[PDB]
């Protein structure tokens, strides 16, 4: 029998409950996992009365149901009758809010803060904050510290009154005995610092981030730390340093390296968050110390804002502050003993290009990108070619060419490969800049000579840098200096160099045009079609499939027809196939 | 300040040279820098040499007045915080340790503090106005090293402030189980676990007859959820041990032990799987028979999925345990209630597993339920495919339900 | 017209693979039955003509075959020819032996992967690939089709009736390639005899056969090598089974080489990889790679714990 429109179903609900909470674990946890189907099969008026307050009371099993059916509720608000019921949802989630295992209890509360929405004003006041209430003030820390996540959900909705309960409640969960849920407060300290008002944002969540920054464990120090950035976001400029700054002063110079760690990796984020006069004032000698700490990884941390943090000073001092207390810094990180640092100070280096000028990057930014060039070190080689586009526009291209093309040209063959790499990707700037005459004199050698480079992938660079330099030069030159080559390397005694003359040819076809791509290239692919080795073969008819479109009909009809036709007939597997589909493509057979 | 030794000095500067010395060993050397300072380094090894030794044997050098002086000597030395690892996991049998260096000298100041609480002449009274919570709590951060030999020390420090000072039991154990908490449930990231487990070791071994409802929440609350971290192969011995130990003193405390043990039952992890069984033979052979039968359905259920699995390893110690005859004789006592579980795994890994060496041992622990408790073995082979018959029909009914369930929905 | 779309469903197999992105476990059941189609017709001698490119062990390292590829070229564009140890140890060994026999089964002539010690049941069950099977479909089924798979791998391969590549070592049970040809490698990888020294053996100083302190195979000495390169006709023994902190070893004066392609193995032992490219007329080049450049390190989240299943 079925309903007149009711959702309720004469469904028998017992071979239901049969599967939930019976047979093995992953039975029953499809069947969690299916707990959406089952509560529209029920309807509305059944799931609320009938599967609700089964999950409420069955505290069985393992955890990994208990997640499954957590994210599950978390989606059950229009199953169980719309924002109305959702109070039913809050007894079974406010169990698994208490569970051991992280997971579970981390999905709960994500659960929670996801129907927290749904909830009137009433609802809230009337069954969410007491659970708040209940969760936070339970004997085990897991209640606490998934608790602890409750508040910013629910603080904005509810009344004036509960305020203050709710806002000594979340003092009570800061100065707990635990350090578990103390790392979870100062977590979510911010978090519940921004849905608070300004006249209790300096009166009590202040006080509060002190005394989370002055703990005993540095573990929670580096959260306190942390939401820093989200409480200096509130108060203005006047009260920061009397409410932020004196946290902040030992904070920068603490016991602990991984406090100061954070204090580096959140630096220009608090530069930006909290002023730019008290950064003149107070955070320039904090970055001095920083960057001369005695850690390495806060030394490679501090580093690696140099440049955002240099180009957002005032913009009338920066020109003393760079040079006079932070360039002497920057030249004795350069010489640093960890490759870490070295490596995380020169791939942001030169973004202090425009900051200085053409004359200061020359005379004191120059030697030491050079030095960088010759480290030993892979990772600062690379990360000093990086950004070498932005120096080239500091300073002029001759002067480039005058004091770090030599360097490039060195590092053009470099033993690890992706140096090389990044020399070929800044070729194309190079020569469009330079001019064809000075190319064709110096940097041609270097281009052409990474065709038979022993890496694969550079022998891909190249290919590719053939159209760039063609797309710089004109298909004439092309012609003129490109082409010959390319087609000289089809005698090639290794079949992997000899595919390059056809990869050459598939990404020049695209530039060169139909003429020089019918009288110069497609000789050479029509007499490779007869290679000993099949690779070469199907990567003719490849290379014939690709270049098609660009000769007229008349043209595949008469010598591309006949070369596919007889591939197809060829012995390997592979190359009838690439034939057969290079002819299908083509429209030819 | 060039100083004499004490064995030069009339018993009169005794006490103030001992003093002397111990503020010149308050001076930290930089040892990652192998050249630097080397002469001074000796004299200072040297020194920790005649401050060891000196206060072995009951003298009276050990005034009221030395007490401050060693505590601010040792907390200069050992104190300090611990550098970052380029590692986040490490392996025993490949991977290799990262030493401290200033050991040299770390592990003189080691032996010099080991042996003033060993000292004749201690007094616990007043040396706890020094040896505080607040010296406790930097000397348990240090667990964290990633020297052994560090840690063997801190294991040795530790045993012997939680057995001199017994005002800070209280406080050793909280730390420790908000330690393990830590490291269980939020960042696994601890090297001193195994050396503070040995300390639990023996505390849990000194316990009383009523046993607090404090140590039960301890050992189940902490000692058990402490079973899931990967990295279990660095301490099951002294996890084992723990949980033994505890099942000896109380061993009605069984079944929240065996439910922990199969609601965290390894089922990525197969050589952690293997652990699990080696750890529940011994709890098995430490069990009583009231405390066994309690448990004894759901238990056997898990070893019947052990021998049922594809793993070798796993089954080759989930069938060993038919070879400890302890466990063989409750088998024996409670034969017509665990012989059903475990008789369809059996017939089932007789036919389909792929090790000619698990489908022999399958085959003597089929022997071993037909010599013992035949008619629970006959009447269940003639029930045999009957039951599968059983099993099959209630498959295809819970397929073509899902099927009509998903019609509806549509 | 069935073969067509299903080779459109094999090169979406290899593009979804070559993103570390796993197949589903009909699609690896399918892709396991056709590869034992395939592998059937093979001999235990594997007839390969070059030019080829010879890889060691990869054990999992799936961004680091990335690198390979990287460096020795493409498939189907440059032939290669494994030498087993595909999974275990690796972070994603499921990744890398899918893409890897999807490749097979694409391109019939233009790989071929051999059978190593760690394609072996007890061996996966052990160093953990049976686990990575577990966490990355739920049951056991894939580590089930990829074990069946494993026992129809040739056992070792002839480059151009010259070079002789097999993962282990040479065998005091075998003398000709005939008696390898006369093996039936359709079965688990025993504990002794040919079959299973073949993937456990490895080269020593010590003149004769000697004892491996593997557990299995044995220990042969430069005196065997040459013997057994003389009375078959070879002219180097390309094998892999062993770390190589260079990328790649001679030994036993240019009669055998040892080359590993798993460059830092295990993410600790920070050893150069690499492999052998042997041109159209056998003109071998050696190229040595450094560990692929992993991405960058995301908020490290709370791993799934291992009860959950
Ligand atoms: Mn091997
Ligand atoms: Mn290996």
């Amino acid at each position: 029998m079925a309903a007149a429109d009711g959702d309720d179903s004469l469904y028998p609900i017992a071979v239901l409950i049969d599967e939930l909470r019976n047979e093995d674990v992953q039975l029953r946890l499809n069947s969690i996992k299916k707990l959406s189907t089952i509560a529209l099969a029920l309807g509305v008026e059944r799931t609320r009365s009938e599967l609700l307050p089964f999950l409420t009371d069955t505290i069985y099993d393992e955890d990994e149901v208990l997640l499954a059916l957590a994210e599950q509720l978390g989606t059950f608000t229009t199953l169980v009758g719309g924002p109305e019921y959702v109070h039913c949802l809050l007894p079974p989630l406010e169990s698994l809010a208490t569970v051991e295992e992280t997971v579970v209890r981390d999905k709960a509360v994500e659960s929670l803060r996801a129907i927290s929405h749904e909830h009137s004003p009433s609802d809230l006041e009337a069954h969410f904050v007491p659970l708040v209430k209940r969760l936070a003030g339970g004997d085990w820390f897991t209640s606490r510290t998934s608790a602890c996540g409750l508040f910013s959900v629910c603080y904005p909705r509810v009344s004036s009154a509960v305020k203050a309960e709710l806002r000594q409640y979340f003092r009570n969960l800061c100065s707990d005995d635990t350090p578990m849920v103390r790392r979870a407060a100062a977590s979510k300290l911010g978090e519940f610092a921004k849905v608070l008002e300004l006249d209790n944002v300096k009166s009590e969540i202040i006080p509060m981030f002190s005394n989370l920054a002055s703990d005993e464990q540095d573990s929670v120090r580096l959260l306190a730390v942390e939401a820093c950035v989200n409480i200096a976001q509130l108060l203005p400029q006047e009260d920061l340093e009397a409410l932020v700054m004196p946290t902040l002063r030992q904070a920068a110079e603490d016991k602990s390296w991984r406090v100061r760690y954070m204090v580096a990796d959140k630096f220009t984020e608090l530069q930006k968050a909290v002023g730019p006069e008290i950064t003149k004032t107070d955070l320039v000698p904090a970055f001095q110390n920083l960057m001369k700490d005695c850690e390495a990884e806060v030394r490679a941390a501090a580093s690696h804002k140099v440049k955002e943090f240099c180009e957002n000073l005032s913009a009338d001092c920066r020109e003393n502050v760079i040079m006079s207390q932070i360039l002497p810094c920057i030249k004795e990180l350069v010489s640093d003993a960890n490759q870490h640092v070295k490596s995380a100070l020169a791939s942001v280096i030169m973004g202090l290009s425009p900051i200085l000028g053409k004359d200061n990057t020359i005379e004191h930014l120059l030697p030491l990108f050079l030095a960088q060039l010759k480290d030993e070190c892979p990772e600062v080689r690379l990360n000093i070619i990086s950004n070498l586009d932005c120096v080239n526009e500091v300073i002029g291209i001759r002067q480039l060419s005058q004091s770090l093309l030599p360097a490039i040209v060195e590092l053009a063959e470099d033993a690890k490969w992706r140096v090389r790499l990044a020399i070929i990707e800044y070729m194309p700037l190079l020569a469009g800049q330079l001019g064809v005459e000075f190319f064709d004199e110096k940097l041609n050698s270097l281009c052409m000579a990474w065709l038979v480079d022993h890496v694969y992938a550079i022998r891909e660079a190249a290919t590719s840098n053939l159209k760039k330099l063609v797309e710089k030069f004109g298909k004439e030159w092309a012609h003129a200096t490109i082409i010959p080559k390319v087609l000289a390397m089809s005698g090639d005694p290794n079949y992997l160099h000899r595919m390059t003359t056809l990869f050459c040819i598939n990404v020049l076809s695209e530039v060169c045009g139909q003429d020089i791509t019918t009288k110069h290239m497609l000789p050479t692919v029509l007499r490779m079609a007869g290679d000993p080795v099949a690779n070469v073969r199907f990567n003719v008819a490849k290379s014939l499939q690709k270049i098609g479109p660009i000769l007229d009909n008349s043209t595949l009809q008469s010598e591309v027809k006949p070369i596919l036709e007889k591939l197809t007939q060829d012995q390997d597997v592979d190359v009838k196939y690439f034939a057969q589909e290079a002819l299908t493509v083509l429209s030819l057979a | 300040t060039p100083l004499p030794l004490l064995k030069d000095v009339p018993s009169s500067e005794q006490p103030e040279l001992f003093l002397k010395k111990l503020q010149q060993c308050c001076v930290i050397f930089d040892f990652m820098d192998t050249l630097s300072d080397l002469k001074m380094k000796e004299y200072k090894r040297s020194t920790l040499n005649e401050l060891v030794d000196y206060i072995t044997i009951s003298r009276g050098c050990l005034t009221e007045q030395t007490y401050p002086e060693v505590v601010r000597m040792v907390s200069c030395n050992i104190f300090r915080t611990l550098p970052p690892s380029d590692s986040n996991e490490f392996d025993p049998e490949e991977d290799e340790p990262t030493l401290e260096a200033s050991w040299p000298h770390l592990q003189l100041v080691y032996e010099f503090f080991i042996r003033f609480l060993e000292s004749q002449e201690f007094q616990p009274s007043i040396a706890k106005k020094y040896i505080d919570q607040k010296f406790v709590l930097q000397l348990l951060e240090l667990f964290d090293s990633e020297d052994p030999r560090e840690r063997d020390y801190l294991k040795t420090v530790l045993h012997r402030i939680y057995g001199k000072f017994l005002g800070l039991r209280a406080f050793i154990r909280k730390q420790i189980n908000n330690i393990f908490l830590r490291f269980v449930y939020e960042t696994e990231h601890f090297n001193g676990v195994a050396e503070l487990l040995e300390i639990l070791g023996s505390i849990i071994n000194g316990f009383a007859l009523p046993l607090k409802a404090e140590h039960k929440q301890f050992l189940v609350k902490v000692l058990i959820p402490l079973h899931t971290v990967r990295s279990l192969s660095l301490f099951h011995a002294q996890l084992a041990y723990c949980i033994v130990q505890f099942l000896e003193k109380d061993p009605s405390l069984t079944e929240p032990v065996i439910r922990g043990l199969m609601k965290f039952w390894p089922k990525t992890c197969s050589q952690k799987e293997v652990m699990f069984l080696g750890e529940l033979e011994e709890i098995l052979d430490v069990i009583e028979p009231s405390q066994f039968v309690k448990i004894q359905e759901p238990l056997f259920k898990q070893i019947a999925k052990c021998v049922s699995s594809p793993h070798f390893q796993v089954a080759e110690r989930a069938l060993y345990y038919w070879n400890n005859e302890y466990i063989m004789s409750l088998i024996e006592e409670n034969s017509n209630v665990i012989l059903p579980i475990m008789f369809s795994s059996l017939y089932r890994i007789s036919k389909e597993h792929w090790n000619p060496a698990i489908v022999a041992l399958v085959y003597n622990v089929l022997k071993a339920f037909m010599e013992m408790n035949s008619t629970m073995f006959d009447e269940l082979t003639a029930t045999y495919k009957s039951d599968r018959q059983r099993e099959k029909k209630k498959e295809k009914e819970r397929e073509e339900l899902w099927k009509k369930l998903e019609d509806l929905e549509l | 017209m069935d073969e067509k779309v299903f080779t459109k469903e094999l090169d979406q197999w290899i593009e979804q693979l070559n993103e570390c992105k796993q197949l589903s476990e009909s699609q690896v059941k399918s892709l396991c039955e056709k590869a034992k189609e395939i592998l059937t017709k093979e001999s235990n001698v594997q007839e390969v003509r070059c030019p080829v490119t010879v890889c060691g062990d990869v054990h999992g390292q799936f961004h680091d075959l990335m690198e390979l590829f990287r460096i020795g070229g493409k498939s189907p564009d440059t032939n290669y020819l494994f030498m087993g140890d595909y999974v275990d140890r690796g972070y994603y060994s499921v990744e890398t032996v899918t893409l890897l026999v999807a490749l097979k089964v694409r391109y019939r002539e233009r790989i071929t992967i051999l059978r190593g010690n760690h394609e072996s049941r007890q061996i996966t069950q052990v160093y953990g690939f049976y686990d990575e099977c577990l966490r990355k479909y739920g049951n056991a089924n894939v580590w089930k089709y990829f074990t069946d798979l494993f026992d129809y791998l040739p056992l070792t391969a002839l480059v151009d009736g010259q070079i002789f590549c097999l993962h282990g070592g040479l065998s005091p049970s075998i003398d000709t390639l005939d008696h390898i040809r006369a093996l039936d490698r359709l079965q688990e990888v025993p504990h002794e005899g040919p079959m299973c020294d073949l993937l456990w053996s490895d080269p020593d100083d010590r003149g004769g056969w000697g004892i491996s302190p593997r557990g299995a195979g044995y220990t042969f000495g430069q005196d065997i090598s040459e013997t057994f390169n003389h009375a078959n006709g070879l002219t180097l023994v390309s094998r892999a089974h062993q770390l190589v902190m260079e990328g790649y070893n001679w030994c036993h004066d240019r009669n055998v080489v040892t080359i590993f392609s798993a460059p830092n193995y295990c993410y600790r032992c920070g050893n150069q990889a690499a492999i052998m490219e042997l041109d159209d007329t056998l003109k071998y080049s050696f190229l040595q790679f450094d560990p692929a450049p992993r991405r960058g390190e995301p908020h490290v989240t709370r791993r799934t714990p291992d009860y959950f299943l």
